[PDB]
DNA sequence: AAAAAAAAAAAAAAAAAAAAATTTTTTTTTTTTTTTTTTTTTTT
DNA sequence: AAAAAAAAAAAAAAAAAAAAAAATTTTTTTTTTTTTTTTTTTTT
């Protein structure tokens, strides 16, 4: 006689009151105003703030946090009442409730079994994301021994058939045909995340667990992000996970076996309905946010800007000496190496990719190489770029086999499709890849990144799946000279051992010679020792890391023109550069250096967020290249 | 007309079946042209001149002249497509009654469906609906022969179990032989069967349309009987078809969420 | 979609026209008035006169006679629309039409296969009546394989399942369930009549056959009642009791049998569906009547008899010396034994049965015995009372 | 001459016997592919 | 002569083909036993 879950229904009542009576500081019912928007299609969840829950009613908040799994469909039906009473939605549509701003936090090591079935939030790095699918939630079946339809059987993260046919005189437990049209599904994406690098124990592999994303919180996560998740920890049934027998269910009916049909062996197990109970933790993400959000939300991003950050980046753009200021903020630790500071900053801003009418994809990224004597802050610059920017992947030399370097393949464990696992270039897409010990990359993969640099794209066809993955990343390379030490009496192409096309593709080359000059030596010693003595202070990044990072994200979408005067200056200055080439530089000048100079001029216009590249930018870009290219010093 | 019942059940009722079949016949004969030409006459003329087996009609013209059908089309596309097959068969037989030997069938394709979804966003809310989409063919198997009206030898007595229509959903299975009355080990009569061309392609979202941090997603697609080899790998193609779930694809197997694959019975492929 | 029995359709139209046109001598439509009387429950039958039908139209009568069984369901449907188009009655009530006053008659021995289907009019005494029953007329079935429902599969005086399950991809001819609630029924009684004495040819045993009665005629005939069944001869399927192999009905599809299932033996017979075609002749009566019309409670008889017969009975009742008059009427050929004539007459008129407060039977009827020397007309007295 | 015992024939009912009957799923096997080690071969 | 780079080998893992493995009572027929009825043959 339809026994009622008293606490869950009281939670439905109190939460319906919360929805229809909690009002913002302005005084209006904020969640009424939010429920207004679920009338639209492609929208079936409200996003209720857990802090609002706490403020309105602490008792209900603790009850939900301690009984989240049992109350969840009840809260969903409370929302269904709250929206159907006002607006005239389709009756069949389902709804969901998404929590965020939860006070407590936990770790993937803390997600122990006691946290099963109750709300919890974690942080993670989204490894990979399987495709969207429709998942069956409530099935309608037909019993193939009396053709009676069994209605609305729940799926507990497994294809569940009705436990017995609803007709009393028919004990069908086997032959059921799913009536697909009558059943209702939920949109569903499975994603894999792993422990953040901060939370690793000693000698520990990063654990990884699978997180299920039900409707409307489905494509929000993406591979490579740093996302906080909030939701239940559930258990999804597993089978044949172990070769040792474990916990097994079976009916408690005391039946025996008659002679010739004795309930032994396979017949016996099928008769009793024996089944192993092997489970696995599978987080059930109710909501997903970036763990380090960029904003509290060019014209669209500008609208997303809050007023304070908007005026901040505005006065940033209006600032003069922003050039050296950005240098200092990016590299407070570094002393000297101003050319590397400038080149790497321009690399972060990037150029403007373009494409011809015929279809030739003109490069827009600008790859930089640092080559020098040992212990000259090369790996340090790459680490600075890594730790600074998002979409800043890092790898070093022979630590990355090609498959993980660019792309790999796996089959969808659920469906027939294949998931194209994202390699370093992909995770660095539309960003930076910092490659260290670039000279010590095998030919088999240095050619791969060369293909990426030529085409901004790699097409993988392997193990039964073909695809054309885009990778518009920019490469910052570190290259040790041959012999360990650079030799200024030799050309660059014989100091290092890169392939000639790779060296051609590389946009900027910086030479860092470890000469022994004692004023500089005093400077460096004072600098680093000052840092170690005064770790926390002794940094004067005039703009905070978040400030300049937001400035980069906002500046990126401005695409400079090239005015006619600047074009005249460009051509005449490249002519002067060729006159220099015509003594000799350690790496000769070609039309690729013209391409490099125009791309750097574009990137300086990008730094100042202009819509026109001016002779100021052109002059500075030429100066950068001219000082980068050095005269080989024969005695 | 409209009532409380769903659109699919409505169009399944015989009364509105005759209603909308009459409407399709009506505008096939009468929707003359933008500028008074009776374009359907010339289109059918060329169609039977080549024996194309497949007509195509513009959704803008469809909806503008008669909008009830256009509204019904994405809701329950399969039924509307079957009826329009029958109605187009009627009109082509009216124009050329000699066509009877020619394939006994005409397909109909719908072009310029206004609402294009993107392969990133094809959710539960599009199942059993005719959508329009774009992509690039990553793979395209060869043309295979499919059963369309299959006859079976009852290999107990060699009676020719009559021609069963073969829907795309589940493989046809005869119950028993009308002669010897056995659900015997029936087996297909290779000759009296009239097969149908079947080709399987896989489209994916183009990198020019994929977003910043992403992997392009790929949807399958089935071409049948006239559209096979209408597109090669690497072709940028628009695809219009019934996004579809209920064939036999489902992860009812062990170790799996109750999660369904999907396909697209392609109803029109357009290279670009 | 379908194809009709065109002659049956036009005959139904003309027959409805007959029902709604044919005025009696008064002018009002007697069959319309009887149809009005047909409103009640336990009134699902209209008896019709071939003479009225013939006076309405000749060729209508000729075709009705010559192919009565062809058109007969269509005639019943004609009656049903005729009443329903102007009356209110349960929509599943089936109104049958029987016939009367056919001018010609046939002997029992004149039953011949040329007479099958076409209307007749026989006359033979009743031997025994069987109980009333509900017969199945057309049932709905459920195929036990695909659970498909088949509507109104007509029976042919045998429990016939449909020829095949209505699902095209289903070959069921072997496993059906009658939805007994949705099936429809009709009152039914079979009475076994035999050839009378007069029609018997020399040397022969009488010809006895099992006439059928349907609807309101389910009880009009009783034991001994020499009746006149105006029905139609009909062959029913027969028994598996015939030793001589005769008239196999088999399949035309020429289907053979593969190795292991060679179509030779009982397997082959069932596979081809070869069956016997034996038959017997049964009569399907629709309106029974007495052979000689009996006079065309005391008030019941007074109402049943006509005015001339009534006044004749009345005046002779009043007439004097009716003792002697009836004696000479009932024994005009015998002479003498006048007192015996008197006594047998008084026994014929009988007494009154009486029941007591105790309920013991007290006999009213008289019993008479005649003894005498041989050839004194004893058997003649008995034969006189017999006839 | 009437009664009755026996005979053959016909029928009902209970016990035993007769007959009808492919489809779905799982597992071995083969065959390739990929990783990583080992080996061999070219260079300074 | 020894180091670096490349090629081949060895071994583990995965995907499809095709041969094996498993499940699996109920309804109809019909012979035999028993009783019953009409008749003929025999006895009182
Ligand atoms: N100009 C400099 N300014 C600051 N630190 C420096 C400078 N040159 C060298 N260093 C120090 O040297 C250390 C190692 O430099 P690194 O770039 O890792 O060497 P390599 O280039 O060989 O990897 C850094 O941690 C850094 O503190
Ligand atoms: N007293 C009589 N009056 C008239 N007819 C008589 C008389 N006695 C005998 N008969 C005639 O005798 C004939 C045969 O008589 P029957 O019926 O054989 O008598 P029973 O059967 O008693 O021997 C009849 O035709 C009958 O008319
Ligand atoms: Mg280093
Ligand atoms: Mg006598
Ligand atoms: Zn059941
Ligand atoms: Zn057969
Ligand atoms: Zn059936």
């Amino acid at each position: 006689l339809e026994v009622r879950d008293e606490v869950a229904e009281k939670c439905q009542k109190l939460f319906l009151d919360f929805l229809e009576e909690f009002q913002s500081s302005d005084g209006e019912i904020k969640y009424l105003q939010l429920a207004e928007e679920l009338i639209r299609p492609e929208r079936n969840t409200l996003v209720v703030s857990f802090v609002d829950l706490e403020q309105f009613n602490q008792q209900l908040s603790t009850t939900i946090q301690e009984e989240f799994y049992r109350v969840y469909p009840y809260l969903c039906r409370a929302l269904k009442t709250f929206v159907k009473d006002r607006k005239e939605i389709p009756l069949a549509k389902d709804f969901y409730v998404a929590f965020q701003d939860l006070p407590t936090r936990h770790k993937i090591r803390e997600l122990t079994s006691s946290r099963i079935g109750l709300l919890t939030r974690i942080s993670g790095q989204v490894v990979r994301t399987h495709p969207v699918h429709p998942e069956l939630v409530s099935g309608t079946f037909l019993c193939l021994d009396c053709q009676t339809v069994i209605r609305d059987v729940e799926q507990q993260f497994k294809y569940t058939q009705p436990n017995i046919c609803r007709n009393p005189v028919c004990a069908n437990r086997r032959r059921f045909l799913l009536d697909t049209n009558k059943s209702r599904f939920v949109d569903f994406q499975k994603v894999r995340i792993q422990e953040t690098q901060a939370e690793l124990p000693r000698g520990s592999i990063p654990r990884s667990l699978e997180v299920i994303l039900r409707a409307e919180a489905v494509e929000s996560a993406q591979a490579g992000d740093k996302c906080d998740f909030t939701g239940t920890l559930i258990v999804v049934p597993d089978v044949s996970k172990l070769s040792t027998p474990g916990a097994r269910a079976e009916t408690n009916s005391r039946v025996s076996g008659v002679d010739g049909y004795e309930t032994e062996g396979i017949r016996g197990l099928r008769a009793l309905g024996v089944r192993d109970l092997s489970y696995r933790l599978v987080f059930l993400a109710c909501c997903v946010a970036p763990t380090n959000p960029r904003f509290g939300g060019a014209e669209s991003i500008k609208n997303q800007m809050t007023v304070k950050e908007w005026e901040k980046v505005f006065e940033m753009s209006q600032d003069k000496n922003l050039y050296h200021n950005l240098c200092t903020s990016l590299f407070p630790t570094i002393h000297g190496n101003d050319e590397v500071k400038r080149g790497v900053l321009l690399m972060l801003f990037g150029g403007v990719p373009k494409t011809t009418g015929e279809g030739t994809s003109l490069r827009g990224d600008i790859n930089v190489c640092i080559v020098g004597d040992p212990s000259t802050a090369k790996s340090q610059f790459l680490k600075h770029v890594e730790e600074f920017s998002p979409r800043a992947v890092y790898t070093s030399g022979k630590a990355s086999s090609a498959a993980g370097l660019t792309a790999a393949v796996v089959r969808d464990e659920e469906s027939h499709e294949f998931v194209i696992e994202a390699g370093a270039l992909m995770l660095a897409d539309n960003g930076v890849c910092c490659i260290d010990e670039f000279d010590k990359m095998d030919v088999r993969d240095q050619v791969a990144i060369h293909e990426a640099m030529e085409q901004q794209t790699i097409s993988i066809t392997k193990a039964g799946v073909k695809a054309t993955l885009n990778a518009r990343t920019s490469i910052l390379a570190a290259a040790n000279p041959i012999s360990g030490h650079y030799d200024r009496s030799k050309s660059l192409k014989q100091n290092i051992n890169l392939s000639a096309p790779i060296m051609s593709r590389f946009d900027l080359f910086f030479i860092l010679v470890d000469e022994c000059n004692e004023v500089t030596d005093y400077a460096i010693a004072r600098r680093i020792v000052d840092l170690h003595s005064r770790i926390e202070e002794s940094i004067d990044r005039v703009y905070s890391l978040d400030d300049i990072r937001r400035y980069l994200l906002f500046a990126r979408q401005f695409k400079p023109k090239i005015s006619k005067e600047s074009e005249d200056f460009i051509v005449e200055q490249y002519k002067h550069l060729r006159q220099r080439d015509g003594t000799k530089s350690s790496w000769r000048i070609t039309v690729r250096q013209l391409e490099s100079m125009i791309r750097l001029s574009e990137a300086m216009a990008r730094m100042h967020c202009c819509d026109e590249v001016q002779p100021k930018h052109v002059k500075e870009a030429f100066r950068l290249l001219n000082k980068s290219i050095i005269r080989v010093e024969t005695p | 007309d409209l009532k409380g019942h769903s659109v699919r059940e409505w169009v399944s009722m015989a009364g509105p079946r005759l209603e909308i079949h009459h409407r399709f016949k009506n505008f096939l004969r009468t929707h003359v042209d933008s500028h008074g030409h009776n374009v359907f006459k010339e289109r059918i003329s060329d169609m039977c001149k080549e024996n194309r087996e497949s007509l195509v009609v513009n959704y803008e013209d469809l909806a503008a002249r008669e909008h009830v059908l256009a509204y019904f089309l994405p809701e329950a596309p399969a039924e509307l497509l079957q009826i329009f097959d029958e109605a187009a068969l009627e009109v082509v037989l009216a124009m050329y009654p000699k066509y009877d030997r020619i394939t006994n069938h005409i397909h109909v394709r719908i072009s310029h469906l206004p609402l294009v979804e993107e392969l990133r966003s094809l959710r539960q809310l599009h199942l059993n609906q005719l959508i329009r989409t774009s992509g690039v063919v990553t793979s395209c198997t060869g043309v295979l022969p499919q059963l369309s009206m299959v006859k079976y030898n009852c290999n107990k007595c060699n009676f020719v179990l009559g021609p069963f229509c073969q829907s795309q959903n589940q493989e046809v299975k005869p119950g028993s032989c009308p002669e010897c009355q056995s659900a015997g080990p029936f087996e297909v009569n290779m000759e009296e069967t009239i097969y149908q061309n079947y080709q399987r392609i896989r489209i994916q979202e183009s990198p020019g349309k994929v977003a910043a941090g992403r992997l392009p997603r790929s949807k399958d697609a089935i071409l049948l009987a006239d559209l096979v080899d209408s597109c090669k790998p690497g072709d940028e193609i628009e695809l219009t078809g019934i996004y579809h779930n209920n064939y036999d694809g489902s992860l009812n197997t062990a170790n799996g969420f109750p999660v369904f694959a999907t396909v697209i019975l392609a109803n029109h492929v357009a290279k670009k | 979609l379908e194809v009709r029995d065109e002659v049956a359709e036009k005959c139904q139209k003309l027959f409805l026209d007959f029902l709604e046109e044919f005025q009696s001598s008064d002018g009002e439509i007697k069959y319309l008035q009887l149809a009005e009387e047909l409103i009640r429950p336990e009134r699902n039958t209209l008896v019709v006169s071939f003479v009225d039908l013939e006076q309405f139209n000749q060729q209508l009568s000729t075709t009705i006679q010559e192919e009565f069984y062809r058109v007969y369901p269509y005639l019943c449907r004609a009656l049903k629309t005729f009443v329903k188009d102007r009356k209110e009655i349960p929509l599943a009530k089936d109104f049958y039409v029987a016939f009367q006053d056919l001018p010609t008659r046939h002997k029992i021995r004149e039953l011949t296969s040329s007479r099958i289907g076409l209307l007749t009019r026989i006359s033979g005494q009743v031997v025994r009546t069987h109980p009333v029953h509900p017969e199945l007329v057309s049932g709905t079935f459920l195929c036990l394989d695909c659970q498909t429902v088949i509507r109104d599969v007509e029976q042919q005086f045998k429990y016939t399942q449909p020829n095949i399950c209505r699902n095209p991809v289903c070959a069921n001819r072997r496993r059906f369930l009658l939805d007994t609630n949705k099936s429809r029924f009709v009152d039914f009684q079979k009475v076994r009549i035999q050839e009378t004495q007069a029609e018997l040819p020399r040397g022969s045993i009488p010809r006895s056959l099992e006439v059928i009665l349907r609807a309101e005629a389910v009880e009009s005939a009783q034991a001994g009642d020499k009746c006149d069944f105006t029905g139609t001869l009909i062959v029913v399927p027969d028994v598996s009791k015939l030793s001589t192999p005769g008239a196999r009905a088999e399949t035309n599809s020429r289907v053979s049998g593969v190795d292991g299932y060679e179509t030779e033996g009982i397997r082959g017979l069932r596979a081809l569906g070869v069956r016997d075609l034996s038959y017997r002749l049964v009569f399907l009566a629709c309106c029974v009547a007495p052979t000689n019309p009996r006079f065309g409670t005391a008030e019941s008889i007074k109402n049943q008899m006509t005015v001339k017969e009534w006044e004749k009975v009345f005046e002779m009742s009043q007439d004097k010396n009716l003792y002697h008059n009836l004696c000479t009427s009932l024994f005009p050929t015998i002479h003498g034994n006048d007192e015996v004539k008197r006594g047998v007459l008084l026994m014929l008129f009988g007494g009154v049965p009486k029941t007591t407060g105790e309920g013991t039977s007290l006999r009213g009827d008289i019993n008479v015995c005649i003894v005498g020397d041989p050839s004194t007309a004893k058997s003649q007295f008995l034969k006189h009372v017999e006839e």
